[PDB]
């Protein structure tokens, strides 16, 4: 317990003091990661600070006069130099280098030491199972997967000079709204969990291993809500998904009385008078932010989404309607009925949604 | 200079507590020293501590109504003089 | 005597008090090998409050640009004086 609290307070002093951009600060941070790093001078006005491990090489640029990163290059030592470390924008024609954007555009090391631990948690857990060609893949195999499984979303990679697969939504305003984040992260429970490749095959429509050989170990691929943010939360059933798959939940540490604010409204009698709320939930509603959905858990993904949508557009407008200061309104897990007028269920359409929620605006104003 | 200084030890604290305690104890000494010469130069000079809001803007106003008396003034007698 | 009350009384003395303050607290749980989160945090915050009241004191020139016109003011006194 000393050494986990050790290293808790270490993870808290890198966030809390991430340190300025100095030549100097870019290579003490190298080197608490194990990068092996060297300067080397390129000419009177530029230096090259160089770190490299087992399949990572960054050459970093610096120009002694301006004081000022020149230039980022990251080069692997696997046989697959396709890894995507540049921003999906659409439409501009120059492709924004994350680890270059994470040294000049933020006013701290906090951007670019996430970036460098996300890299070297891929080049320590990579071996025959290489995770930047997977990883890369991935995105390719999940963007597929909603083709084929009429899923109304986009796939992106590297969002606001982040690595990770994001999976975006289109917002009231045509706008593109982040859902989740589908990331790596070291499994802290059991460094014996066996990561296998997964492959969505187009003939199947399922989720293949197809190389139950290719694994590795002390890792977990975790999809991440990403939540706008207490009413901009995402609650879920506390039975929708199995436990052992739930990373972080926010446990309500228990000096704040903050039930989800769906419970509040079953308890507080501060509704719209036209309406009378019932509850039909069976299962208590949890927050949970990030979900394991390694190996077979793959096909989870659009269920989860769903979900998350769902109560978004329905649940959350819903709520944020009773709650503004006589029709029955039976809301359950799955399924909203507004007496016989109208109902929606989480199988429904995104259009069933939208024109319940309207009629519902029309009936409450 | 002590402020550049107090940061950047600060940060290979922050940045490497796996140093042997060696380091960490003479690391802290030298913070020790740091502050310790700031609190005697902040205690030798008065005018820093001083330094260290409405006033201002009073000096500001008897200034400006003492300008504007002796404008005034000197307006009388440049009207007066010239008989 | 009272020139230390007029010390006190501006607030970059007290930043710097307890900035002294969190740094004593650091170094006893150093010397006890227990260092606690809290006191490293609260020293940072006030080492920031420090900087920040470090910028609020620069603009300092307002005063000096009061001094020198009150100077221009007892000079014309003295010289319309002497008139």
């Amino acid at each position: 317990s000393y050494v986990e609290t050790l290293d808790s307070m270490i993870e808290l002093f890198k966030d809390y003091k991430p340190g300025s951009i100095t030549l100097e600060n870019i290579t003490r941070l190298c080197q608490t990661l194990g990068l092996e790093s060297f300067t080397e001078e390129l000419s009177n006005e530029l230096s090259r600070l160089s770190t490299a491990s087992k399949i990572i090489v960054i050459d970093v640029d610096y120009n002694k006069k301006q004081d000022r990163i020149q230039d980022v290059k990251l080069v692997l030592a696997s046989n697959f130099d396709n890894f995507d470390y540049f921003n999906q924008r659409d439409g501009e024609h120059e492709k924004s280098n994350i680890l270059l954007n994470s040294l000049t555009k933020y006013p701290d090391l906090k951007a670019f030491h996430n970036n460098l631990k996300f890299l070297y948690l891929l080049d320590a857990y990579s071996h025959k199972l290489d995770l930047f060609k997977y990883f890369t893949e991935l995105s390719h195999y999940i963007r597929q997967c909603f083709q084929d499984n009429c899923c109304d979303f986009k796939v992106r990679t590297n969002l606001n000079d982040k690595f990770g697969i994001y999976i975006l939504t289109q917002g009231i305003n045509g706008k593109e709204v982040p859902l989740a984040k589908i990331y790596l992260e070291e499994n802290k429970s059991d460094s014996q969990y066996r990561f296998y490749e997964y492959i969505y095959s187009q003939e199947t429509k399922s989720w293949i291993n197809e190389s139950a050989e290719n694994f590795s170990n002390g890792i977990s691929l975790v999809m991440e809500i990403v939540a706008n943010a207490y009413t901009d939360l995402i609650w879920f059933p506390e039975d929708f998904i199995s436990p052992e798959l739930i990373i972080d939940k926010v446990t309500c540490s228990s000096n704040s009385s903050s039930s989800p604010p769906i419970i509040d409204l079953f308890s507080n009698n501060n509704y719209n008078s036209r309406i009378q709320l019932m509850n039909d939930f069976t299962t208590k509603l949890i927050n949970i932010k990030k979900f394991d959905i390694s190996n077979d858990n793959l096909d989870l993904i659009s269920e989860i989404l769903k979900w998350v949508q769902w109560s978004r557009i329905v649940l959350q407008n819903v709520f944020k309607l009773v709650s503004t200061p006589v029709l029955q309104l039976i809301v359950s897990e799955d399924h909203i009925i507004l007496d016989t007028i109208s109902e929606c269920n989480l199988y429904d359409d995104v259009k069933c949604w939208s024109k319940f929620i309207e009629k519902f605006q029309d009936i409450v104003s | 200079e002590f402020i550049p200084h107090i940061f950047y030890s600060l940060h290979q604290i922050r940045k490497d507590p796996n140093n042997l305690s060696n380091q960490l104890e003479t690391l802290t000494g030298s913070i020790r020293h740091r502050l310790k010469l700031c609190k005697s130069l902040i205690s030798e000079n008065e005018d820093t501590k001083d330094l260290l809001p409405s006033e201002w803007q009073d000096i500001i106003h008897q200034r400006e109504q003492e300008l504007q008396i002796k404008r005034d003034v000197l307006d009388d007698l440049y009207r007066k003089l010239q008989r | 005597t009272n020139s230390e009350d007029k010390l006190s009384k501006v607030q970059l003395y007290e930043d710097l008090c307890r900035y002294e303050d969190t740094l004593s607290k650091l170094v006893e749980s150093v010397d006890r090998f227990k260092p606690n989160l809290d006191i490293a945090k609260d020293l940072i915050r006030t080492d920031e409050a420090l900087f920040e009241n470090v910028k609020l004191l620069a603009e300092d020139n307002i005063y000096r640009n009061l001094q020198k016109i009150d100077k221009d003011s007892e000079e014309l006194d003295s010289k319309t004086r002497k008139i």
